[PDB]
């Protein structure tokens, strides 16, 4: 078996560690005729790949025909889980006979790429050197043993169709992850899902600019002997964009890190929670006015996306909820992380000063605790018990006194820990001074922006983005034009509730699998056949709902949640890929 | 054919002409 695939040595996308992860089961399933195709660049051979200058037990007459004739091509193992064999194509090696190539590409699938466009041409390139090597394999291999050919992306699927234009025998497996003029639909003020059925597909790919790169991928989708989608949705957008119905959909498994113990992910929960407490303490110094056992934690994160990935409706949902807890008189509060990494300068003054403050206060704690260790001891020495009239010592009191002094502030909270570079024209800090939350006393909703990836070597919050994820209590992910959806299998596997929806590749997953997605922790939405209020209103009652569980009944909700780990592993979503693999032999040759 | 080398060598990438995708449907359709 053959997979093809343009991020073998660079981590541009998801599919990087989707193959890592993949490469293991694939080869238990094909003992050691597991091959991979990549290209060869100079930033992935360091610390990326064992090249391996010794031919291939099985192979020597291909790869010495390859270096005789021009280009340039190396073997070796590739430095992931699993044993891998990785084949590394230079993109320069055969830079000489472009113009030949795109001469006899003219009668192949009728491609023209334009010049100035060096990606292209270097995946155009990449497919005839992969179909290159496939017609040099196989005029050496005898014809004794069948070759089936697997396509990951895009741009390497381009030389799939120029196999099909061989007459080679090989099944041919077509696998998209996402529509590249559909990113573009969704920036374009027009409503996406609810006009499925009718698209001026060849003019929306003209004057945009995107109109070869389309017109390729169907192509391939077209020619293929099987096409696999990641997800229903994609799979429906796909029938309804390239004209051809998947015979099967792919959704992305992920390799699960199990523990000895089933109740450990709760535990890493319980400590991480209180890092962020830690954290929340010192930006709310002066206002702690809130039973800190009775707060929740809601966080959203991935790519800075405004209406991709929902953002405003989660800020809505949030002031609604803010709205109704003002009127039920409750003591409940949430707090809402938006880990939105944009572009920032500096920290935020306020917020280190915070932390500062905290800490001055956790050294005199330990100061007067200290002091009052050494009187206890001296007491339980004589054999006598505290009457705690002499643990006053006139002193203490004065700088405990000024300390409360220096802790009391008169201006709001800040809502960001860093300083934008912008304020006119940032969408998430003008919606929130729209909507009304600035982190007031009389508030139940408290509202905290970091614009930057989690890392254990920040000052402020000295912790990743596993712990974070770990620590909170719910992540809602209103996901709009969400292809497949890796931040929420993440949670899931994690052991945390999240709120998804069936726009999403995971929300339309879960959906069709398990009945009743609720008692799960799964709340799904409905923003395919609903309005924006409609959809709102159900995120606002969703929330609500959250709120008003106890500690136990959130307890049997992780609980529960954990255990649909196993759905989302390579274990079980391997047997979507046997199966279109199956039906591409059975397709090419029985 | 000669006529449509340039218009997919720069980047014209024609459209409403003659050169339709389904102009390279009915030509690739015959391979299988
Ligand atoms: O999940 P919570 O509602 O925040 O409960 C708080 C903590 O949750 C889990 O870590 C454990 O059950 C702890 O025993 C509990 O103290």
């Amino acid at each position: 078996l053959f997979e093809v695939a343009w991020e073998v040595a660079n981590k541009v996308g998801g599919i990087y560690t989707v193959l890592q992860t993949k490469a293991k089961v694939t080869g238990d399933e094909w003992g050691d005729n597991y091959f991979l195709v990549g290209p060869y660049t100079e930033q992935g051979v360091r610390t990326q790949v064992e090249l391996l200058e010794a031919p291939t037990p099985a192979l020597k007459r291909t790869l010495d025909s390859m270096n005789s004739k021009g280009c340039k091509v190396y073997f070796g193992r590739w430095l992931i889980e699993g044993g891998p064999l990785v084949v590394l194509l230079d993109v320069g090696a055969s830079a000489w006979a472009l113009e030949r190539w795109k001469g006899e590409l003219w009668d192949t699938c009728n491609i023209g790429v334009p010049w100035y466009d060096r990606e292209a041409n270097d995946a155009v390139l990449f497919g005839f050197l992969t179909t290159w090597f496939l017609g040099e394999f196989l005029a050496q291999s005898e014809e004794k043993p069948h070759v089936v050919a697997h396509f990951h992306e895009w741009l390497a699927g381009v030389g799939l169709c120029l196999c099909r234009a061989r007459r080679l025998p090989v099944a041919t497996i077509f696998t998209t992850h996402a529509t590249l003029l559909g990113r573009y639909l969704c920036a374009g003020a027009v409503d996406f899902y609810n006009n499925l059925e009718n698209f001026n597909v060849d003019k929306e790919a003209g004057e945009r600019q995107i109109y070869h790169r389309y017109c390729m991928e169907r192509a391939a989708a077209h020619c293929a002997h099987v096409f696999t989608t990641v997800s229903q949705i994609t799979a429906i957008e796909a029938q309804h964009l390239l004209k051809r119905k998947p015979d099967i959909v792919t959704p992305n498994g992920l390799n699960v890190k199990k523990f000895s113990a089933m109740h450990e992910f709760q535990n890493l929960h319980a400590q991480s929670k209180a890092r962020i407490q830690e954290f929340v303490r010192g930006h709310f110094y002066g206002h702690l006015d809130f039973n800190l056992d009775k707060t929740l934690y809601f966080f959203i994160a991935g790519r800075y996306e405004f209406s991709n990935k929902g953002a405003d409706v989660f800020l809505e949902a949030l002031a609604r909820l803010n709205y109704l807890l003002r009127v039920n008189g409750s003591e409940q509060t949430v707090v809402a992380f938006f880990i939105m990494p944009a572009r920032t300068n500096n920290f935020n003054v306020e917020t280190l000063k915070g932390q500062a403050v905290r800490k001055q206060l956790w050294d005199t704690a330990n100061t007067v605790k200290e002091k009052f260790g050494r009187k206890l001891y001296e007491s339980l020495l004589v054999g006598s018990l505290p009457d705690m009239n002499k643990m006053l010592d006139k002193e203490d009191f004065t700088m405990m006194k000024r300390a409360i002094f220096a802790t009391q502030r008169q201006s709001f909270p800040p809502v960001c820990t860093h300083n934008m570079l912008d304020d006119s024209s940032d969408p998430i800090l003008t919606t929130i001074r729209r909507i009304g939350l600035f982190n007031s006393s009389a508030d139940r909703v408290k509202v905290i922006f970091h614009p930057e990836f989690l890392s254990s070597t920040s000052p402020l919050l000295p912790v990743d983005y596993e712990e974070f994820v770990r620590g909170c209590h719910l992540g809602v992910f209103p996901s709009y034009y969400e292809p497949w959806g890796y931040t929420p299998a993440e949670c899931t596997v994690m052991g945390i509730p999240s709120i998804s929806t069936n726009l999403s590749g995971f929300g339309c997953f879960m959906e069709e699998h398990i009945a009743d997605p609720s008692a799960y922790g799964i709340y799904i939405l409905d923003r395919r056949f609903r309005s924006l209020d409609d959809s709102c209103s159900q995120l606002t009652s969703f929330l609500y709902s959250f709120c008003q569980q106890s500690r136990r009944q959130r307890i049997i909700q992780r609980n529960r949640t954990e255990r649909l780990s196993d759905l989302l592993d390579w274990k079980y979503l391997g047997r979507y890929y046997m199966s279109a693999r199956h039906m591409a032999l059975s397709k090419a040759f029985p | 054919s000669e006529e449509r080398k340039e218009r997919w060598e720069q980047g014209q990438a024609d459209y409403m002409g003659a050169d339709s995708f389904d102009n390279i449907k009915r030509k690739l359709d015959t391979y299988l």
